[PDB]
């Protein structure tokens, strides 16, 4: 992302406490943040007796998330006070 | 080397025609894990009324598989003519972790004939036929779908009464619509069932020489065939390749009734198998008399764990793709076909890299 | 409890002219009474080691399958074999699986061996890669445990001059591009030198590739049902009351 | 090592040839063994080689033959003119000596 | 082609001798050249042989001469030099300028022997 | 490490015993009371054989 830079210009990458790499100096000068891809936490909702379950995403705005969820692809969603389900 | 018989002795090939639009039909076939379907069994232990989890070379749940079909050829009252073949010759894909075919899928349904737009038939079982090998590159004229060096080919024959297999070197003839001549346009096998599947004498070389009709085959390592018992029961049959060679796998010699396949034969290829295709083939059956035949489905196989249900007979009835979707994982965690109502928690969803920054 | 077959046929090996490092021959046994000592008793053998497995134990125990590699090597390249190679050899011409239980075998051929012929010289492969369809980048191509030269099908039956340079074109399958080649020789001995690899499976089948031993009548199943006994069933050992 | 016979004679107008004899990797595996022609006081000169021809410069006399590890020359027709000692001479890539034979008188 | 070779005569056992020959009709640059000899009641036997400059030019011997001859050419000169850097009496032979060449291809090659010179005497 | 990357304070954590309690929560501000730190090594004399 592109970001307000910190540190010292002179080295390139700029890490963490846990010494993660969480900046960068680009060669165009310009200063980057560097974050790990995020992934989605999910859980499901099952019950037996009807044989039937339902999928909840996390808390996602439920922004990206769209239909076509019910496998992992190796009605439609709706936003609740708990997160985002299908 | 193998002495595998004499060259087709014909000045020319018999003409083959490709019209696709005749052959863009579909009906799904996806796996159906709930049933077991396509599930290959354990090869070192068995077990008996257990559920346990398994890894091994599998299908995905959900796919749809390639769809391939034969059809009759061309004809004039008794007299057939040209060939009527899709465009399968050209369809050179990779072998990658082997495959199974779903053989069989509609028989004793009711269908049509594929060349004909208003003609009904019962369908019948009919077998697929493979050509494999490890490098593949164009024609004299620059078509798809000539293999270099040795090849595995696999052939039925005698009416589905044989199946026989041999590794050689393709050899091209030259003579009309010969894949090394003029006019050329693809290759097929083909049977004269008028009289190749006479019942009391079934022409057990009729799918090999007509492939002869095509390519020669030189410095044959090896040919071997096995039996077929004639029915209209649904089977499986795979292929994989390992250390040890190329592992042939069918259901009918173990477990007709209930699908499970096992390994029967075992060839000694140990040339890496990269691509391969469905070799066409044409009936030249009379106009008066076509009949409808199953499609068969060709699913790719993957490193997959998946639950398996071991019945009180040994042989596995369902099974669970751990990787499909998040409810089905939650059974392969507990190790159960019985999981207790709640809320759990499943593996994540996870973006996968796009082009890379450097 | 073994089944009865036949002894291993080894004759094949012993029938020819020596196969090239790049291009071995590979014999698979199953179902079959094997020997090793028997074979290397044809051989002035010069090394034999093995991983994850005994010098004993590939001699004597059971196994699902053995498979056999052989081919005419060079004595004195013996360093090159090793699973921490240079390279100049390993990772292009032969390499051994370190997953697996695995042995090899260093050997001579004395003069009385006459059924098995000499090869002209020693062939090698030194380069093998790739050529992208830019025709100015290259990536090389290695061989892995259980393959042969990724460039077999391009290189000759024998290096005639070191340099020989060798090149076809890709079809679209592979990406297009080129593939190439290049190999020297080396200088052969008074007496044909051979090296031997050996690969053992266990677990994928009935452990029915054993040595050839006898057996008397107190070692069946039948007449010890309720007592505790020590088995070996096709290879397959245990503790335990029938 | 290559062995050829002592000698080899015969009238103006016969046919006569001169074997070459070795094992599987002089003769029986590759097509690489030639033959040379030496007249006394002079170098040799060409006959045949790669087991299969000859220079433009020799005559259709001369012509190869392979059975087995046996390779030899035939000489069609000879003349008072052939007269001369024939080499037999082996010769592969890399790695290796040229080999030749004692030669033969002809 | 023609193949002039000279520096012949006689040279006492332990001692030393140099031949040279030059080759005119052929491209020297893209040929190999080489040596052979024959003493009186003997055979053909191979000296040894040097390659092209832009193969290095390297050099294969005969073991009758194995560490004793040093074979060496000059492209400039399109001449060809063997030094026999110690001589032995079984020396005594005639040497032969000559060339090498191959036929077929890098899949199959085959080597031979097409021209020769006029040779010179080493006693 | 300051917000402009250049160091402006540091602990030797092998000077005294506070210094090394400030090292041992990493940080330059720990709370008050009685903490256990490193003991005194002895050290030998001459040795005996
Ligand atoms: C196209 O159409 C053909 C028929 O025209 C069809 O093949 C036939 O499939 C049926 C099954 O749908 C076969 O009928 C029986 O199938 C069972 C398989 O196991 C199932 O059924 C048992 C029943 O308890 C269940 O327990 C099990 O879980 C499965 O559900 C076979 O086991 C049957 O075998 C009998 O005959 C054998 C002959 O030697 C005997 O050895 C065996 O013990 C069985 O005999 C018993 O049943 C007989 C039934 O009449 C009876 O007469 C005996 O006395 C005894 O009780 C049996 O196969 C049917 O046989 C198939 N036809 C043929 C010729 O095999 C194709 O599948 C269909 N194709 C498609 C794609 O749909
Ligand atoms: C796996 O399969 C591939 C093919 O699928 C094999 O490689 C092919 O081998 C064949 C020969 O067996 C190659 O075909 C031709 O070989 C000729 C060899 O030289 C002989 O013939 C010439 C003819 O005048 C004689 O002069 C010579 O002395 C020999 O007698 C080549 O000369 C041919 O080249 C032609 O095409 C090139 C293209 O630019 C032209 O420049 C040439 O002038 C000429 O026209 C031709 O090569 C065939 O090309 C090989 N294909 C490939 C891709 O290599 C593999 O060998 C086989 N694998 C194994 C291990 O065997
Ligand atoms: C349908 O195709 C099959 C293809 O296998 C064909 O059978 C094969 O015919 C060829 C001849 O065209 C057989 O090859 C050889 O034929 C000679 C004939 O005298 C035999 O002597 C040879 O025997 C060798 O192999 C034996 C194996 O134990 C040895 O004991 C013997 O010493 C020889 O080495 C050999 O048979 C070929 O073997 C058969 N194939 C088989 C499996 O038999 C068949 O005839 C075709 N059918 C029709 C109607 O055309
Ligand atoms: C693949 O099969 C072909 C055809 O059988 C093999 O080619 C053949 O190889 C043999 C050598 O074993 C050639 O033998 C011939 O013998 C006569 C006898 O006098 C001799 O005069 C010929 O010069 C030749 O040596 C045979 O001609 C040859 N056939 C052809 C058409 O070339 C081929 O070698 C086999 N390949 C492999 C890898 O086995
Ligand atoms: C990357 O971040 C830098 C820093 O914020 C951006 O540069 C600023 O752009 C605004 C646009 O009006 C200027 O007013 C600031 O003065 C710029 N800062 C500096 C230090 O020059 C830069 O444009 C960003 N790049 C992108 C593509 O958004
Ligand atoms: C479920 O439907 C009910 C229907 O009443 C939603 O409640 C209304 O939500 C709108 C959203 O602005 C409010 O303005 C209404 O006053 C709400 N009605 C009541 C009675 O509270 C409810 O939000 C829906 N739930 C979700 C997750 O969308
Ligand atoms: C297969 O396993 C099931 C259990 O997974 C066995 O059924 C149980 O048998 C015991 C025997 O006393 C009963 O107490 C259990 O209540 C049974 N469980 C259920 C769910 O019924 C079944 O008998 C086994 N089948 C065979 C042939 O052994
Ligand atoms: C055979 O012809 C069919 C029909 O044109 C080809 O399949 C099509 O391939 C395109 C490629 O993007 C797809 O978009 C179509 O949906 C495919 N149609 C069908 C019915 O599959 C097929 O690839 C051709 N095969 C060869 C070897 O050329
Ligand atoms: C071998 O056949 C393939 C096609 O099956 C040829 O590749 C095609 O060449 C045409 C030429 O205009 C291109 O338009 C196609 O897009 C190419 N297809 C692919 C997949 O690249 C290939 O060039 C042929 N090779 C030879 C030597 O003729
Ligand atoms: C397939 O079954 C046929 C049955 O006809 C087998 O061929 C017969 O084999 C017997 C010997 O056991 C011969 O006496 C018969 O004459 C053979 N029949 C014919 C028509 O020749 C055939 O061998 C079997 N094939 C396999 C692979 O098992
Ligand atoms: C395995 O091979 C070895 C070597 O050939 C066999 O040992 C020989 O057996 C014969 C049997 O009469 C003895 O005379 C030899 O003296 C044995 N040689 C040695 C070195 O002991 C051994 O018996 C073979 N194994 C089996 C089961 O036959
Ligand atoms: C040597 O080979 C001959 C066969 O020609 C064989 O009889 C003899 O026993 C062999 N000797 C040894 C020590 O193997
Ligand atoms: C086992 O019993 C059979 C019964 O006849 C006998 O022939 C055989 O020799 C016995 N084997 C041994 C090792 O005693």
């Amino acid at each position: 992302q592109n970001c307000t830079a910190v540190g010292v210009r002179q080295q390139r990458f700029v890490y963490d406490a846990y010494q993660n790499l969480v900046g960068y100096y680009s060669d165009d000068g310009n200063y980057y943040c560097l974050r790990a891809c995020v992934s989605v936490p999910v859980s499901v909702i099952y019950d037996k007796e009807t044989k039937t379950h339902a999928t909840l995403f996390g808390s996602v705005a439920c922004e990206h998330i769209s239909s076509t969820m019910s496998q992992y692809s190796r009605y439609g969603p709706l936003q609740t006070p708990v997160g985002c389900v299908l | 080397t193998v002495d595998v018989g004499p060259d087709s002795v014909k000045s020319a090939c018999i003409e083959v025609d490709i019209q696709q639009t005749f052959f863009d039909k579909t009906w799904p076939r996806p796996i159906d894990v709930s049933k077991a379907d396509g599930i290959i069994y354990p090869q070192g232990r068995t077990y008996s009324n257990i559920t346990i989890t398994y890894q091994g070379l599998f299908p995905y749940q959900g796919d749809h598989g390639d769809m391939y079909v034969y059809s009759a050829g061309h004809a004039t009252g008794t007299t057939p003519q040209k060939l009527f073949v899709a465009n399968y010759s050209q369809d050179v894909k990779q072998f990658a972790n082997g495959f199974v075919v779903r053989i069989g899928a509609a028989a004793n349904s009711t269908g049509t004939v594929i060349i004909s737009p208003s003609t009904s038939a019962t369908i019948r079982k009919i077998y697929p036929a493979f050509m494999l090998g490890s490098s593949v590159g164009n024609f004299s004229d620059g078509k798809m779908g000539r293999f270099f060096n040795h090849t595995l080919v696999l052939l039925p024959d005698g009416c589905g009464t044989l199946l026989r297999a041999f590794y050689c070197i393709l050899e091209p003839r030259s003579g009309n619509h010969c894949p090394a001549g003029n006019s050329y346009t693809s290759f097929a096998t083909y049977h004269t069932p008028a009289t190749d599947c006479s019942d009391g004498n079934y022409n057990r070389n009729a799918s090999l020489n007509s492939f002869k009709e095509y390519f020669n085959l030189r410095n044959c390592t090896f040919m071997y065939t096995y039996n077929i018992t004639e029915d209209e029961i649904l089977e499986w049959f795979g292929i994989t390749q390992t250390a040890q060679g190329v592992h042939l796998f069918s259901s009918r010699y173990v477990d007709l009734y209930g699908g499970n396949m096992f390994q029967f034969a075992t060839l000694p290829v140990y040339d890496t198998i990269k691509y391969y295709s469905i070799i066409p083939h044409s009936i030249r059956s009379i106009q008066s008399d076509r009949k409808a035949w199953a499609a068969f489905y060709v699913y790719k196989l993957q490193p997959l764990t998946f639950l398996l249900d071991f019945s009180v007979d040994g042989y596995i009835r369902r099974a669970i793709d751990c990787g499909f979707n998040d409810l089905s994982q939650l059974h392969c965690s507990y190790e159960s076909f019985d999981v207790e109502s709640g809320v759990y928690s499943v593996s994540s969803f996870e973006a996968k890299p796009s082009g890379s920054v450097v | 409890e073994q089944a009865e077959g036949v002894e291993c046929d080894f004759s094949p090996l012993l029938s020819g002219t020596p196969p090239q490092v790049y291009n071995f021959k590979r014999l698979v046994f199953t179902n079959c009474n094997y020997n090793l000592t028997k074979l290397l008793s044809l051989f002035s053998v010069n090394d034999f080691t093995c991983s994850q497995i005994s010098p004993a134990a590939i001699a004597s125990n059971c196994y699902s399958s053995l498979i056999l590699d052989y081919f005419s090597y060079p004595l004195s390249m013996k360093s090159d074999l090793s699973v921490s190679s240079a390279g100049p050899i390993s990772q292009f011409n032969y390499k051994q699986s370190f997953s697996n239980p695995t042995c090899l075998i260093l050997a001579t051929v004395p003069h009385n061996l006459t059924t098995i012929t000499k090869p002209l010289k020693y062939s090698y492969i030194n380069k093998c890669s790739r050529l992208l369809s830019d025709d100015r980048t290259e990536v090389p191509q290695l061989v892995n445990a259980n393959q042969y030269s990724p460039c077999v099908s391009i290189v000759p039956s024998t290096v005639w001059e070191d340099g020989d340079y060798y090149r076809k074109q890709l079809s679209p399958l592979e990406g297009g591009g080129w593939l190439v080649a290049s190999g020297s020789t080396v200088a052969m001995t008074e007496q044909l030198q051979m090296g031997f690899g050996i690969t053992v499976q266990y677990g994928t089948d009935t452990n029915s590739v054993c040595p050839k031993l006898e057996f008397a009548n107190d070692t069946k199943i039948a007449s010890q049902l309720g007592n505790c006994v020590e088995y070996s069933l096709y290879g397959v050992s245990g503790r335990g009351v029938f | 090592a290559l062995t050829q016979p002592a000698s080899v004679s015969g009238s103006p107008g016969q046919s006569i040839t001169i074997s070459c004899t070795g094992t599987s990797s002089d003769v029986g595996t590759y097509d690489l063994v030639s033959w040379y022609q030496q007249h006394p006081g002079k170098s040799p000169k060409l006959m045949i080689y790669a087991d299969i021809k000859r220079p433009s410069g020799v005559s259709h006399r001369f012509s190869g033959s392979k059975s087995g590890n046996t390779a030899s020359l035939t000489i069609s027709g000879l003349q008072s003119a052939d007269e001369a000692d024939y080499y037999c001479c082996l010769y592969a890539g890399s790695s290796t000596s040229v080999i030749f034979g004692g030669g033969t008188k002809v | 082609v023609q193949l002039l070779e000279s520096g012949g005569g006689l040279v006492k056992p332990g001692g030393s001798l140099r031949l040279s020959c030059e080759a005119s009709g052929l491209t020297f640059s893209n040929v190999w050249m080489s040596w052979v000899r024959q003493a009186p009641g003997k055979g053909l036997e191979w000296v040894g042989r040097i390659k092209r400059k832009s193969e290095g030019a390297t050099t294969d011997y005969g073991a009758p001469v194995k560490g004793r001859f040093t074979l060496s050419r000059d492209d400039s000169k399109n001449t060809v030099y063997l030094q026999m850097n110690s001589l032995k009496i079984d020396d005594t032979a005639v040497y032969y300028c000559s060339t090498l060449t191959r036929g077929g291809d890098v899949w199959s090659s085959s080597y031979y022997f097409d021209y020769w010179g006029q040779g010179a005497l080493v006693t």
